[PDB]
């Protein structure tokens, strides 16, 4: 098992490379690599984390040349799994950076959610179709996914609000929330997510 | 539904979690990172850390701090106490910190609390603000309580979330440390004038106490007594409230 985590995009991304090398732990011959420009090989999981700008990240991926790696990545079916604003980066655009493109890895944009209390920051109940154990998460994000109902994966209200938590589109997996901030259920969903990779 | 939060403060000194009642005989209680993993382990939703080492190392043991801190907490956590500058609040963020709290330098320039949104954004901003009655008024203090700054309750709050911070720390100065319970006229007082999370902070002495912040509409209560000494178990806190009404991170097993 090789596991990489791009490093680049804005935001604090050492805290999820450290919750996945604490997920990883139990598992054998699992290692772990700040992706930070394109490797030669693939790696059999990888995660795109980051927060911030939608507009940033995307730069970021295009900088250090990141996009077609992770391009291929879907391709020979290696797990991609995006969080907080990377998965937000796996859609075509957001009202954030209205002319910027995405990766598009997954049909949908990204829109502002619509309440008042704008920062939607906290713990929050994430219900799944399957899979992942469902509770309370931890959020920090103002702006969503929308995208046919096929790739919800999570389900999650704020302000009478109803989004997609989760997303996914076969190896591609897409979350909302900061697992390694969710205790210790963060760590199962980290975990059941190397435990779905040893598989392919 | 966004739940309402239990918070569990660690005030520390020179790296080391300190619990006395002043500088008097202020004692060594403990490891801040273990002390962490445990709460996050029992329940605690956030932490915050408030610092009050030395001086002129004030800002190298906080690096430190948050450092040991990040590398083993699965929780979110504030830093704070003595960050009087866009430079220290940075170096704190860039280093681990979920969340920066600012009081005395906010007051005296708040046009901090928006440099700091401006860059990491309001989700990393706490103000805390430490208040007291006076003469029939809510008065705003600096200085860990001990200088009336003159401004009141009442502006400083709308000018706090109008320059952009994210959450507030409203510590009641007459409550703090008495476990008589949270000063919920204080909070009912604040909750009209901001659409910003508020914190409870000071008072908590049992369960109970933790239902009345929250009917006052605090989002979230703070208290650090009471979960250090065992007095109060979070599990049993947390299916209390729940089954008094109020919407609370239930683990669940």
């Amino acid at each position: 098992m090789r596991i990489g985590i791009i490093s680049v995009g804005p935001g604090n991304i050492m805290n999820l490379y450290r919750g996945v090398k604490r997920a990883s732990e139990n598992f054998e011959d699992v290692s772990i690599e700040l992706v930070e420009s394109p490797r030669n090989d693939l790696y059999d999981l990888l995660f795109i984390p980051g927060v911030g700008h939608f507009g940033e990240g995307m730069r970021r991926l295009r900088e250090n040349d990141l996009i077609d790696f992770v391009r291929k990545h879907v391709e020979d079916e290696r797990y991609v799994v995006g969080v907080c604003l990377g998965m937000q980066l796996l859609f075509e655009e957001s009202e954030e950076a209205p002319g910027v493109k995405g990766l598009s890895l997954i049909e949908g944009n990204v829109v502002k959610l619509r309440s008042r209390r704008l920062p939607h920051m906290g713990w929050n109940e994430v219900i799944f179709k399957d899979t992942f154990p469902n509770g309370y998460y931890y959020f920090v994000h103002t702006y969503r996914a929308v995208c046919e109902e096929e790739h919800v994966l999570g389900t999650t209200e704020y302000d009478g609000e109803i989004f997609p938590s989760a997303v996914r589109k076969g190896r591609i997996l897409g979350f909302q929330f900061h697992p390694e901030k969710s205790s210790k259920i963060g760590r199962k969903l980290l975990e059941k997510v190397i435990e779905c990779s040893l598989s392919r | 539904m966004l739940a309402k939060r239990i918070i569990a403060c660690l005030n520390v000194k020179d790296g080391r979690v300190v619990k006395g009642t002043n500088f008097e005989n202020l004692r060594d209680s403990g490891d801040p990172v273990e002390l962490g993993k445990f709460y996050s382990e029992i329940g605690i939703d956030e932490l915050v850390f408030l610092d009050i080492t030395a001086s002129v190392e004030k800002r190298k043991t906080m690096l430190e701090l948050v450092e040991k801190v990040a590398e083993q907490i699965d929780i979110p956590f504030t830093v704070g106490g003595g960050i009087h500058d866009f430079e220290t609040a940075s170096e704190l963020i860039l280093r681990g910190a979920d969340k920066v709290s600012i009081n005395t330098a906010a007051v005296e320039n708040p046009s901090l609390i928006t440099q700091i949104a401006q860059t990491f954004g309001s989700q990393a901003v706490v103000v805390a603000i430490d208040a007291k009655r006076v003469d029939g008024e809510f008065m705003v203090f600096t200085y860990s309580g001990k200088k009336n700054t003159g401004i009141l309750l009442r502006d400083w709050v709308v000018e706090v979330e109008k320059r952009g911070a994210g959450e507030i720390l409203l510590t009641s100065i007459d409550r703090d440390g008495t476990k008589s319970g949270y000063d919920t006229e204080m909070i009912r007082f604040v909750r009209p004038l901001t659409t910003l999370p508020i914190i409870a902070s000071g008072g908590a002495g049992k369960m109970e106490h933790f239902l009345e912040a929250f009917l006052a509409g605090a989002d979230a209560a703070l208290a650090a007594s009471v979960f250090h000494f065992r007095e109060i178990d979070v599990r049993e806190l947390k299916e209390y409230l729940k089954k008094h009404g109020v919407n609370v991170r239930l683990e669940g097993l």
